This record gives C-alpha cells, structure tokens and sequence, in this order.
C-alpha cells in the first residue's frame, strides 16, 4: 500500500473511533441490499427478503462484526496484508469461490458507511487514504486465485 | 430504466439534497482526484487544489446535470444525449472512471445527509448513477 | 439498444453460425468452467467434463436463448425478461460472470469462424453481449 | 500463476508458433476498435477514425509487435512477472495513468485473437492456462499501483 507515515498515522486513528459491531453489521447489511446477488453465499442466515430484513438480521449484525475486525487487524498490519489475510484469502478464493471483485465492493460499501459515519471528518483526503487500505484489503484477500 | 420505487427513492433522496447539488458534486470530484488519481489527467489545465474556482465551477455543471437526470428518470438517453457525445467522442472517458465518480458522489452524500442515506436509498442512488452512468458511455463507437 | 450497424453486423455473423450454436454455446460453457473455474459452483449437480450430455444439452439452451436475442435486439428486455427473473432473482448470478461467459463466447466464434470474426464483427458482437448480460442482471433488487 | 510445470509447457509451445508482429497488430488494432476509449493514449498515432483505419495504421501494426514482443517475455518468465514488468509497470502506471482494467481488456483480446489464429488448436484446457497467463501479467503491470 503506497500509504507515507503520516497517511498510516490518520488512517489507524480514524480506526480508533470505529465501533467494528455497528459499522460491520451496517456494511455487511449494505453489501447485501446494494449488490444482492452477494446473498447467494449466505443462505444459511435466514431472512434476507427485503432492506428491513436484511439489516435487521441478527446473523448479519454478528457477521459483520467478525468482517470488520479483520479490516481492524489489516489496518494495524498495513505492511503485511498479504500474510494478514492470508488464511482468509483460502477461506474465500479456495474454498467459498468468491468472485474476488466483490472484496472491492465490500471494501468501497465499508468507505460509504465510514464516510457516513463520521461525516465532515472523513475528509477526502482521509478517504483516499481508505482507498489504499480497501484496495490493498482485497488485493491481499484475492492472493489464492494470483 | 429504473423501478417505481427507485425512482421514488432517488427523487426524494435528491429532494433532501436541498440547493447542494453543485457543491456535492463538487466535493465529489475531490473525493475522486485524490482517492483515484489517474482521474486526474482528464483536466490537465485545472486547478484541482481544494476549494479551486474551476472544481467549484465544474461541480455545479455535475450537480445541474445530475439534477436534470433526477428529473427525466423515464428518458436518460434523451436527456443525456449530448452529454453522452461529449465523454465518449470527444473526452474517451474510460467507463471505469463512470464507477469511481459515482462511488465518490455516494460518498459525498453520506458525510452530508446521513440520516437519509438509508440502506434502501443507498441502493436505488447507486441503481441511477449506474444508470446515469450507462447513457454517458453509450456513445461509444 | 444497439446500433443499425450493430444491428447488421450481430444479425449477419450470427448467420454464419450455420447450424451451430448449441454447440458453441457448449463450448463456450467449458471454456468458461475450466478458465474460470469459480464458475463452476454454479452447476453443483452437473458432470463438467469434456463432451458431457449435460453441458451439451446446455449450450443448446444458451446458444437457442441468443438466438432469440438476436432476433429481437429491439426489445431485448421483452424477449429476456423471464431469463432474468431465473439468473437474478433464482440464481443470484454474479454479474462479473457474464462477462466472462461473453468473452468464452468470443473466444469461441474466433475459434470457428475466423474469416468472419473481423474487427467490426468483434466489436458489434461485444456489444450485442453486454446488452444481452445488462437485460440478464437487471432484475437485482 | 498458478500453473503447474504441464500447463507451462503447453503455454510455451504455443507461443512457439505466435508471430508476434501479425498477432500484435491484430491485438492492438482490436483493442482500438472494440473499446474505443484506449484511443486516448495514442493521438500521436495518426487516422484510428474507423476500424479499417485502426487495422491498417502502421504505427498500431508497429506498436502491437513491440507489445507482442513483451507479452512473450512474459510467457518466458512466469516465476517472476513482477520483475519482468517492473519498467513497464512505473511506464503505464506511474507515467501514462492508464486504468490498469485495460490491462486485463488487452490481455483479453490477446486471447480472443489466438483463438482466432489457432482455432481447434486453441483448446478449452490451452485457453484456460493462458488466461493465467494474461491475469499474471495484468497484475504485474499494475503493480505500481498496489
Ligand atoms: C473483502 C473484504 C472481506 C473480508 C475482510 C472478509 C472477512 C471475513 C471473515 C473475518 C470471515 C470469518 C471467518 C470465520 O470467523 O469463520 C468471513 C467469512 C465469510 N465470508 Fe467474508 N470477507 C470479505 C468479503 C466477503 C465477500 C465479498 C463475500 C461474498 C459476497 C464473503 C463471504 C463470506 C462467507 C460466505 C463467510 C463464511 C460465512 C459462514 O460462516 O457461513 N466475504 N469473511
Ligand atoms: C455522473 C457522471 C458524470 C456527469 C453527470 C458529468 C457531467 C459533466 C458536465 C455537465 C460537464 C460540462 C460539459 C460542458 O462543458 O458543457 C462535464 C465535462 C467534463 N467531464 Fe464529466 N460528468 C460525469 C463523469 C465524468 C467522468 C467519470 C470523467 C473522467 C474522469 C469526466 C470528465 C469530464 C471532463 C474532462 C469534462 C470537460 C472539462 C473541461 O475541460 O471543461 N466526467 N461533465
Ligand atoms: C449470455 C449469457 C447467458 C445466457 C443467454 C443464458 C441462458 C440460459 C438458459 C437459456 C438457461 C436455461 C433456463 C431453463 O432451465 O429453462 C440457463 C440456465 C442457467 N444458467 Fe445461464 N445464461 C447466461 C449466462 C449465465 C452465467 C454467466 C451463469 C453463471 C456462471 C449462468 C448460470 C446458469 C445456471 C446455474 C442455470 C440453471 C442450470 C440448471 O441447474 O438447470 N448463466 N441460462
Ligand atoms: C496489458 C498488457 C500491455 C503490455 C504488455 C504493454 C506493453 C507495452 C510495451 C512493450 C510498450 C513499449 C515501451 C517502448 O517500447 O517504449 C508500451 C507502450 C505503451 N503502452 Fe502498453 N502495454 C499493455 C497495455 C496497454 C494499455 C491497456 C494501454 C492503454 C489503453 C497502453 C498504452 C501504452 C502507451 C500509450 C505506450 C507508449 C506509446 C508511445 O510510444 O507513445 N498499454 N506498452
Ligand atoms: C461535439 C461537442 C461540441 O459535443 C459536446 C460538447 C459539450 C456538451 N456539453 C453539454 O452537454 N453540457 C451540459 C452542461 C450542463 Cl450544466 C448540463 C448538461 Cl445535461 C449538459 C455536449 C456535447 C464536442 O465535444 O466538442
Ligand atoms: C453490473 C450491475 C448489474 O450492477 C452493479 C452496479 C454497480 C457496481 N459497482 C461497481 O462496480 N462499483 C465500483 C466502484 C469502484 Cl470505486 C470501482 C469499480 Cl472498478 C467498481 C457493481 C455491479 C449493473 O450494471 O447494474
Ligand atoms: C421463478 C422461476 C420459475 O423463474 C424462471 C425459471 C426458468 C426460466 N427459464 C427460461 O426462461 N428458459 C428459457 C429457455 C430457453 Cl432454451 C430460452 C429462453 Cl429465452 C428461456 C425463466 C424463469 C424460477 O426461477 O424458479
Ligand atoms: C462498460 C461499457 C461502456 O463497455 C465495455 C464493454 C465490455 C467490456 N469488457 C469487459 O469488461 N470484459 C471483461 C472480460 C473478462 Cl474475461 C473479465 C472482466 Cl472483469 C471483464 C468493457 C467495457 C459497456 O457496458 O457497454
């Protein structure tokens, strides 16, 4: 990730107000509405029928928790993504078969709901910041189909 | 061309956008120059610099057209039409960079209406600038 | 909608596919299950070999499916709609997969129909493919 | 890439028979004429105002070898195509900012055109394998960009 020092120091202190439960629940919830076609891998969660449902779903909620933990373990780990996901990047190509342009879509509705939460504060420039992170995020989780 | 209940959504969503369109679609541009900066070499004679007289000027033109779009979602290629000749005859926009402006004006209206940047909203915008975005590629040869 | 140029160009190489497009449509299926092989969850219950009953008889759906596009590329939509109710709202096709369906098709026409497969040609064809993929992932809620 | 020592071997066999100047041309000049936008970075290449023109422009049928040439470089370095490309990444990154979603169209159409040039010999198994080889090159060309 072509992140300077002082990119790094904004990007891991935005991290720091991140509550991972409200902001992975509402991403993972998002992917889902936004790009439906993602719902395919998640049968196993119940009802996804509709926006109300979907974000409102407990096994979504907890999952993306879980998702953006991992984001949380990339962005202290910025100068290893590639060994930081690598078990997950097993999980998802080798095992799941997950197109790996939705990692980029995950990573992008994951921007729109920092950017939604933070307002004012996530800045353009603290934004393009994020782009580094989330592109090299997927491009590490996308390492078993390189 | 959209459903009903998207185009409900987007006309209402760009209702609670009030008269901020030019200065959203202009703070989307900055979002795009910096998160995406081989968007950049499209406006070699710009100012792109924060709060640039020409990136302010330009974001007004993104919002007005954005804004008649919102008001003709039954006839974007009619609507659009020029505009569309213009990206792809003449400035050979890659349809890629249609994708990165549309993720930044997203973006932008999360920091400013977050209450109204519902799951479902979100969802019938990015469906309109798909769609937007779609006519201003079609010209292609 | 495509071009009248288009139009030509999709209706007079589709003509020189004689005969064949079942078992294009076939081959087309295995280049994309073998080069893209996360393609291949889609058909947990089919044998994905070479020359298998069930690709064969599947490509001749395929194949019969653009058929019929081609003959109704002014109203894509009407003849698609019920195909794009089975891949969206059934079979949650991934959107990036049409894509790589289209270029198997491609790749495939090159392969048998090298005189005809011109530089126009190619160019009328991707886009006659991509209308077609557009009308398939169009009914995402 | 993830090809294994047979896979390789059938990869280089046929690039044994590509005459790269007439296959380069073709790739280059169909790159040109199906996703016209790529002509934004060759204004100095002269008449590219129609299909006929684009095929027939000596400076495409020129620049298409030399492109060609390099994809063969490839072929016969796939353990190190981060090294290979490496010039050629800071070039089309770092100096001509071309979307690096090109590089894989044009490594597409490269394989659209052996297709062509192969037919039957252009096996479903052979067209798998160099769609390894394009992704792998697409992805070292942008590296200056991760
Ligand atoms: C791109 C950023 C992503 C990250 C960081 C990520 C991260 C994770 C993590 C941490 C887990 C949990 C492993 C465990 O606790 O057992 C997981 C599981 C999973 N992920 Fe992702 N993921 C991403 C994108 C996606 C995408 C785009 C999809 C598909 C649309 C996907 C589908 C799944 C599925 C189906 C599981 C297993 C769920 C189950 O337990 O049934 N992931 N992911
Ligand atoms: C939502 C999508 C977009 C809309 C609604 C839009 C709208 C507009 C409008 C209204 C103009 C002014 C035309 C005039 O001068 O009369 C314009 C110009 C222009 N646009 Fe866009 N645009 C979009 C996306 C893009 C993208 C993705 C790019 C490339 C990154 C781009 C590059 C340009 C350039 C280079 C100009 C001319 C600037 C100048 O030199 O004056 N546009 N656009
Ligand atoms: C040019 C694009 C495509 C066309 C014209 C097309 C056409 C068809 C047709 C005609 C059928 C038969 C429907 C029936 O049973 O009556 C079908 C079924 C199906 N298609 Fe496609 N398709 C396209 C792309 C794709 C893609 C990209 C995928 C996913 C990789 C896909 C996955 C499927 C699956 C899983 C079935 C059901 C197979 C079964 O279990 O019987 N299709 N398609
Ligand atoms: C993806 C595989 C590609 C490879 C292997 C490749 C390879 C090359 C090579 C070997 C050169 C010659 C450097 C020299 O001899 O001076 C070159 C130059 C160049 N490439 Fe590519 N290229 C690729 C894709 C693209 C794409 C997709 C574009 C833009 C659409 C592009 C635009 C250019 C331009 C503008 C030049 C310089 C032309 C000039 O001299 O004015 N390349 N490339
Ligand atoms: C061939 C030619 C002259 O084409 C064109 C050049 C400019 C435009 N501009 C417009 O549409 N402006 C425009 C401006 C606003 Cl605020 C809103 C909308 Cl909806 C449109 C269209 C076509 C060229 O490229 O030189
Ligand atoms: C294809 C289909 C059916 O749906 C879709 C609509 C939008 C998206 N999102 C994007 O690709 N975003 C996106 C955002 C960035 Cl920053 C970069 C890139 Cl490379 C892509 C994906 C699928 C449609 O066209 O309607
Ligand atoms: C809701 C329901 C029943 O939807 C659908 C299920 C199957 C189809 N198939 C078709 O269109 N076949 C089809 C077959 C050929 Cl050869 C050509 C063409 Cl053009 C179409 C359409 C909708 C489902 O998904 O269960
Ligand atoms: C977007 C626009 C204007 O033009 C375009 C039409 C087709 C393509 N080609 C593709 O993306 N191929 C493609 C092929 C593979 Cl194997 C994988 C992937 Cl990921 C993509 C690019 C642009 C349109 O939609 O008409």
């Amino acid at each position: 990730v072509q992140l300077s020092g002082e990119e790094k120091a904004a990007v891991l202190a935005l991290w720091d107000k991140v509550n991972e439960e409200e902001v992975g629940g509402e991403a993972l919830g998002r992917l889902l509405v936004v790009y439906p076609w993602t719902q395919r891998f998640f049968d196993s969660f119940g009802d996804l029928s509709n926006p109300g449902a979907v974000m409102g779903n407990p096994k979504v909620k907890a999952h993306g928790k879980k998702v953006l933990h991992s984001f949380g373990e990339g962005v202290h780990h910025l100068d290893n993504l590639k060994g930081t996901f690598a078990a997950l990047s097993e999980l998802h190509c080798d095992k799941l078969h997950v197109d790996p342009e939705n990692f980029r879509l995950l990573g992008n509705v994951l921007v729109v709901v920092l950017a939604r939460h933070f307002g004012k504060d996530f800045t353009p420039e603290l934004q393009a910041s994020y782009q580094k992170v989330v592109a090299g995020v997927a491009n590490a989780l996308a390492h078993k189909y390189h | 061309v959209l459903s009903a209940a998207d185009k409900t959504n987007v006309k209402a969503a760009w209702s609670k956008v009030g008269g901020h369109a030019g200065e959203y679609g202009a703070e989307a541009l900055e979002r795009m120059f910096l998160g995406f900066p081989t968007t950049k070499t499209y406006f070699p004679h710009f100012d792109l610099s924060h709060g640039s007289a020409q990136v302010k000027a330009h974001g007004k033109k993104v919002g007005d057209a954005l804004t008649l779009a919102v008001g003709h979602l039954d006839d974007l290629p009619g609507a659009l039409s020029n505009l569309s000749d213009l990206h792809a005859h003449k400035l050979r926009v890659d349809p890629v960079n249609f994708k990165l402006l549309s993720h930044c004006l997203l973006s932008t209206l999360a920091v400013h209406l977050p209450n109204d940047f519902t799951p479902a909203v979100h969802a019938s915008l990015d469906k309109f600038l798909s769609s937007v975005s779609t006519v201003l590629t079609s010209k292609y040869r």
